[PDB]
């Protein structure tokens, strides 16, 4: 209860005890007052953070490599159109449907794990692979086939440290992807281009000069 | 056991009396006894078919009859397949139908037996009767040769996905110029 | 062209209506001196009218037989033809904002219902509590769906008064 | 000022101030963003 | 306390005397967690040893470049070392480097997760093992006497060489030429030639 909070002076809400990774007591809208809704929101936070970490990596590492003359990857916002003009390009609707079908199969299993944490581990499910879906008792942290290197499964507090690192990195990358979307919506340049322009003149190059954030009607 | 996969490690308890066991299961896929029981037969079956496939590709390339990739290429384009110069007037539909019927019959009449009988049978499959008289090290040899054959077959697939040449042609080119003709030199394996 | 309607960017009657409005305002202009306050007011009105007509032509609205913008209230028919801002996007906006207000009022009712005098709290509103619940009502859809899945949003019929048929 | 703020918290004062601030916000929205027929983003 | 007089050792650097170069320097307290401190000690040994090897290579090759011993192989700048043809191209060199360093570093990590479990080779030969990051690779035997002092000398040289390589990359990205040439150009005046008079370091001066 004495952990650092999102406001030194504001006590944590009674539904945020401190057990969850990354619980800084931040819930001013009280969205997680229901415990089952809180568990669903924790799983949603894990999924959004992991997908944002993957997406932000796939944005900022190829863009940086293009900046230093490696691989030469186009802008992330126009990378869909760059591939869609290829001579052997899969059509957009067909590719989306294939991705959605595979993700349907995978994430309905993940959903059933969210309900009962030991769902998919029952015998006779797969073809001998059901043993890898035992889970660790907390949904969103499967283990088994996932986590091959077995990082953190040694001292329990080692896994809690890695859980906090994961949740902070996921939140940072979610904020970063929101920044990427808003930066490209306002300025037709990449995230590294926006960063380089800001270092040229921080008082001149920012969100108050794109003309899209602050509306021109007010000023 | 003979081996431990890593030189120094904790060993899974369910991988000791198994032939050709090195304790290699970091994912823990065979923690359940039924999972191990099915996966053992799966590994034996995969190794046997991989040995058959590796023998097929090596014998189709070194005997000078063609490439393994180009085997079903003349199956369309009009028709007429090739096997030792035989005309074989079978089209694509009848060939697939006969193969499906044969495989369905063989596999249905196969995997309806006992767990030991599904993977390790006798009768007409060992006519010379040398399964008797120390079968553990022979099983170990079978599993190890099967693993080597699976590695060879997946290497053939990945190599033809990469450079796109023949297996023995790529081997000859690698022996001729080991500097610029490796897996690393083409722009598909090492991007940096 | 979604239902026999032409875009107002190319429909002639839209330009005719804009010209008629600007000409009427110019007829109003032609009575004062150039720099008078009525002249500035009429110039501002003209600028607003031209900006409105140019914006309506820019946004891609549909005009009918004459130059009046028409809105499409069918999803799909407005999504694939690019007129979701006519009805669909304001539908989502109203649903969100009305749910915010209604959920804030609901949570105020259930918060003051379990007090000493719920009668007094509805004419004498606890302003900090109302402000807090108005802020919390911005996450109304997720909260409402969670309470619906929990079953705490609706009341059992056996605890609700009815008439004796 | 407890009684004065309680009077300010009474239903008519609060509803008149609330409709006043809402109407003023909408009016200034139409002042800076006039003739918004559709939600064109 | 050793790194800073009138300062107190950060608790977890006090009771553990068996650390090479334990001078109490941890103001940000990175290794309060004992497992984190073990990881950071292994990272110390690895970074220090690779930096000693790297800085010795830079200094020796630049000495041979400035004086002149080797042929066209040694007559190139260290940052331009890839211009030579050598014996193998880039891709296969990087590939075999990946393979054999995977082998060696996985042996090292297998030692890390269980000390002494990986000292035996399939040939049957066995070696002695001591401590954790000190696997007893001592053929001519200088470890039998005052091993703490030798470890302290090693860790001091390792820290000096990590600082050296940080200096090498910073100088190279700041001023042109070889690091020995940069040292000589410093020694020229030396009141003017230093890191302030670069136009790339202070930024407050020369825009
Ligand atoms: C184990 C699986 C296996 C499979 C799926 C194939 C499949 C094939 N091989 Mg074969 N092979 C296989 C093993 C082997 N091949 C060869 C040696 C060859 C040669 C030399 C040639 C083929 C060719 C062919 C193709 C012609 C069709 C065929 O074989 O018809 C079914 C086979 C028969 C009807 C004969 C069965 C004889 C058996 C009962 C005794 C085909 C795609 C031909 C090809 O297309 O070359 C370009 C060809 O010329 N194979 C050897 C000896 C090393 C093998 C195993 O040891
Ligand atoms: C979940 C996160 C994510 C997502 C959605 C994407 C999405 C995309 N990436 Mg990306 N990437 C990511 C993470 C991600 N990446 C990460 C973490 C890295 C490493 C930092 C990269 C590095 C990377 C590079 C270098 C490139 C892309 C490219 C692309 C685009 C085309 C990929 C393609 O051709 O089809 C899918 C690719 C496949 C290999 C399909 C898999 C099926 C194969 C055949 C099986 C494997 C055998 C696409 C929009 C390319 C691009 O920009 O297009 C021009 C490209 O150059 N990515
Ligand atoms: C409020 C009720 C309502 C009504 C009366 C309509 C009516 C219509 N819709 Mg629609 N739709 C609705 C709700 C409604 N929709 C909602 C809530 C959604 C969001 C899921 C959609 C999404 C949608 C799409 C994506 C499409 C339509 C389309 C259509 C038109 C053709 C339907 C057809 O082919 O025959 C009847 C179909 C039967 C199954 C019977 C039609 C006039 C199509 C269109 O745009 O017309 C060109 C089109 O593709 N709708
Ligand atoms: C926030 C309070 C509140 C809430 C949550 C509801 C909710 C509901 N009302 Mg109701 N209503 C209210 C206040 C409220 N009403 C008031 C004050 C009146 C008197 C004018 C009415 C008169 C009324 C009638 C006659 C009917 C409903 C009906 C309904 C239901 C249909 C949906 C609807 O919006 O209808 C429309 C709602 C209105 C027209 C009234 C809205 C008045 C304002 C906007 C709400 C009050 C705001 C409140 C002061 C905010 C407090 C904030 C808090 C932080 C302090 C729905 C569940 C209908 C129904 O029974 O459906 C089956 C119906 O027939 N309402
Ligand atoms: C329910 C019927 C209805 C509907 C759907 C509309 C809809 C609309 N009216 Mg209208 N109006 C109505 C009734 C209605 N009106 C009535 C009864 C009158 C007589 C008093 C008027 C008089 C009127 C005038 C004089 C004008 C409009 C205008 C507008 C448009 C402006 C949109 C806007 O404000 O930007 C967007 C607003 C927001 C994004 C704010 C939303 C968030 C707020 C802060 C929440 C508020 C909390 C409560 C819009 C399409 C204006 C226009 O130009 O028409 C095109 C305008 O000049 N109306
Ligand atoms: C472990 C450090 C190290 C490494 C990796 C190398 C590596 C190399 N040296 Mg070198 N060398 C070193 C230390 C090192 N040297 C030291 C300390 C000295 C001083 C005694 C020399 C003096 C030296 C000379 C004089 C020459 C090399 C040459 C070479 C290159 C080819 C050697 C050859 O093929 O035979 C000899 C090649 C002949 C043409 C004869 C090669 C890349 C040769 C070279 O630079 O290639 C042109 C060369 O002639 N070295
Ligand atoms: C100036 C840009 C640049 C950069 C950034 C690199 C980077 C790298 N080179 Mg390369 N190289 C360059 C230019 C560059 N090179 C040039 C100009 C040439 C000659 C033309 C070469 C020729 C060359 C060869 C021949 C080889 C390399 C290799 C390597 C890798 C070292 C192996 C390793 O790190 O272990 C492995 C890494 C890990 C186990 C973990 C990944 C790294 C993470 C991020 C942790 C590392 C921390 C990080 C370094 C510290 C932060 C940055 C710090 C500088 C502030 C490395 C990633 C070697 C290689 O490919 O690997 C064997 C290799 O053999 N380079
Ligand atoms: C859903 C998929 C619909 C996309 C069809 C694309 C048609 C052409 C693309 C096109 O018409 O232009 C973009 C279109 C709206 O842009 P507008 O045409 O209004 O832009 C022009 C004016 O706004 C500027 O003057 O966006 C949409 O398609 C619908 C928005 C998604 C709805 C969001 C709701 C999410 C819930
Ligand atoms: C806490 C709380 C509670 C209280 O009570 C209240 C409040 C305040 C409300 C709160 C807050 C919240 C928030 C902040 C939220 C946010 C979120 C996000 C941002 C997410 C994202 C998230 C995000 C995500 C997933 C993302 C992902 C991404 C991706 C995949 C990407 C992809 C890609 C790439 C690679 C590149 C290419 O070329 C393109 C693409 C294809 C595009
Ligand atoms: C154990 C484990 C456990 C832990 O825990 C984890 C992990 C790591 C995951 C693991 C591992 C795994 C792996 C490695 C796997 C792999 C496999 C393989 C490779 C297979 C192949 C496999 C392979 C195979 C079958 C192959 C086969 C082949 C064939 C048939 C061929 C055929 C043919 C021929 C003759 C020739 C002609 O002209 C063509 C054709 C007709 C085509
Ligand atoms: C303690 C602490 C704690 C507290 O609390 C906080 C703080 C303050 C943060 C801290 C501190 C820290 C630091 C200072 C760190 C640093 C490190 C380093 C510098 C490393 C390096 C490290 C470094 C390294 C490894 C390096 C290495 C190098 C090398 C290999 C090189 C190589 C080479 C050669 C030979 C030659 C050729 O031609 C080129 C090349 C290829 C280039
Ligand atoms: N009862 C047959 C059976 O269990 N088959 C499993 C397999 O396909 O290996």
């Amino acid at each position: 209860a004495t952990r650092p909070l999102w406001q030194p002076g504001v006590e944590a809400p009674k539904h945020l005890d401190g057990t969850m990774p990354g619980d800084f007591g931040f819930d001013p809208l009280n969205l997680g007052v229901n415990k089952e809704a809180l568990n669903w929101y924790r799983n949603a936070e894990l999924q959004n953070g992991r997908w944002a970490m993957l997406g932000v990596a796939g944005i900022v590492i190829p863009a940086e490599l293009t900046r230093v003359g490696v691989l030469n990857v186009p802008e992330w916002a126009e990378a869909g159109k760059v591939y869609a003009e290829s001579e052997n390009a899969i059509p957009f609707a067909s590719l989306l449907m294939v991705q959605l079908f595979l993700f349907n199969f995978v994430e309905i299993k993940r959903w059933e794990d969210i309900k009962k944490p030991g769902s998919q581990a029952e015998p006779g499910s797969f073809l001998g692979f059901e043993s890898g879906f035992k889970g660790t008792g907390i949904s969103g942290y499967p283990g088994g086939a996932f986590n091959p290197f077995g990082l953190g499964n040694s001292s329990k507090e080692a896994m809690d440290d890695l859980k906090w690192r994961e949740i902070r990195n996921g939140r940072l990358a979610m904020v970063a992807f929101l920044g990427f979307l808003s930066q490209h919506a306002a300025t037709g340049k990449g995230p590294l281009d926006n960063l380089a322009d800001h270092l040229a003149d921080p008082w001149g190059a920012n969100f108050c000069s794109n003309g899209v954030s602050i509306p021109s009607a007010l000023g | 056991k003979a081996g431990n996969w890593l030189p120094g490690s904790e060993t899974p308890a369910y991988l000791e009396n198994l032939p050709a066991s090195y304790g290699f299961d970091p994912l823990g896929l065979a923690a359940e006894p039924a999972s191990l029981a099915r996966f053992r037969e799966s590994e034996v079956f995969h190794g046997r078919w991989a040995m058959l496939g590796a023998a097929g590709v090596l014998g189709v390339e070194v005997l000078g009859y063609g490439n393994w990739y180009d085997a079903p290429l003349p199956l369309v384009q009009g028709g007429q397949a090739t096997y030792f110069g035989a005309s074989v007037p079978f089209d694509l539909g009848t060939l697939a139908a006969i193969e499906f019927a044969a495989m369905a019959g063989a596999e249905s009449f196969r995997g309806a037996a006992e767990p030991e009988k599904r993977v390790y049978p006798g009768g007409a499959f060992d006519p010379m009767g040398m399964s008797k008289g120390n079968s553990k090290e022979l099983k170990t040899k079978e599993i190890k040769n099967g693993r080597l054959a699976m590695l060879a077959c997946l290497g053939f697939a990945a190599q033809h996905a990469a450079t796109g040449a023949s297996p023995l042609e790529a081997l000859a080119s690698h022996l001729a110029n080991p500097m610029a003709v490796n897996f690393a030199t083409n722009g598909v394996s090492l991007p940096l | 062209d979604v239902a026999g309607l032409t875009p107002c960017s190319e429909s002639k009657a839209f330009a005719k209506r804009k010209k008629n409005e600007v000409k009427a305002l110019n007829k109003r202009l032609k009575n004062y001196e150039a720099d008078s306050a009525p002249a500035l007011a009429l110039k501002a009105t003209i600028a607003r009218t031209e900006a409105r007509f140019d914006k309506y032509a820019k946004q891609g609205l549909l005009c009918g037989t004459d130059g009046l913008p028409h809105l499409i209230a069918d999803p799909g028919l407005a999504l694939r033809y690019g007129h979701a801002g006519d009805v669909f996007i304001p539908t989502i906006g109203f649903i969100y904002f009305a749910g915010w207000l209604g959920y804030a009022g609901s949570k105020y009712l259930q918060a003051v219902a379990a007090t000493a005098k719920p009668i007094e709290k509805e004419i004498i509103i606890d302003v900090p509590l109302a402000w807090k619940l108005l802020w919390e009502g911005f996450g109304w859809p997720l909260r409402a769906f969670a309470e619906y899945k929990n079953g705490s949003l609706m009341e059992d019929d056996a605890k609700i008064t009815v008439s004796p048929r | 000022m407890k009684d004065f703020t309680t009077y300010l918290s009474t239903a008519p004062v609060l509803t008149l101030l609330s409709v006043t601030v809402v109407a003023g916000l909408l009016i200034e929205i139409n002042r800076f963003f006039p003739d918004a027929l559709i939600a064109a983003f | 306390a050793g790194w800073d007089l009138s300062a107190e050792v950060p608790a977890h650097l006090a009771g553990r005397k068996d650390l090479a170069g334990n001078y109490g320097f941890d103001p940000l307290n990175l290794g309060k967690n004992p497992e984190a401190l073990k990881w950071y000690q292994q990272a110390e040994l690895q970074n220090g040893r690779w930096a000693m090897l790297g800085v010795a290579g830079i200094l020796v090759q630049e000495l041979l470049h400035s004086t002149g011993l080797g042929g066209k192989a040694a007559d190139v700048y260290w940052f331009d070392a890839g211009n030579n043809t050598f014996w193998a191209p880039k891709e296969t060199l990087i590939a075999i480097s990946f393979l054999m360093f995977n082998w060696a570093e996985l042996n090292r990590m297998q030692d890390y997760i269980k000390p002494g479990s990986n000292v035996t080779d399939p040939f049957g030969n066995k070696i002695k093992y001591v401590e954790l990051g000190y696997p007893g690779f001592d053929p001519l035997s200088f470890s039998k006497n005052n091993f703490d002092e030798w470890k302290l000398k090693e860790i001091k040289n390792a820290r000096l060489a990590m600082l050296a390589f940080l200096g090498i990359v910073a100088q190279h990205n700041a001023q042109p030429g070889s690091p020995l040439e940069q040292l000589g150009a410093h020694l020229a005046n030396p009141w003017k030639n230093h890191f302030i008079n670069n136009g790339v370091s202070p930024f407050l001066t020369d825009n």
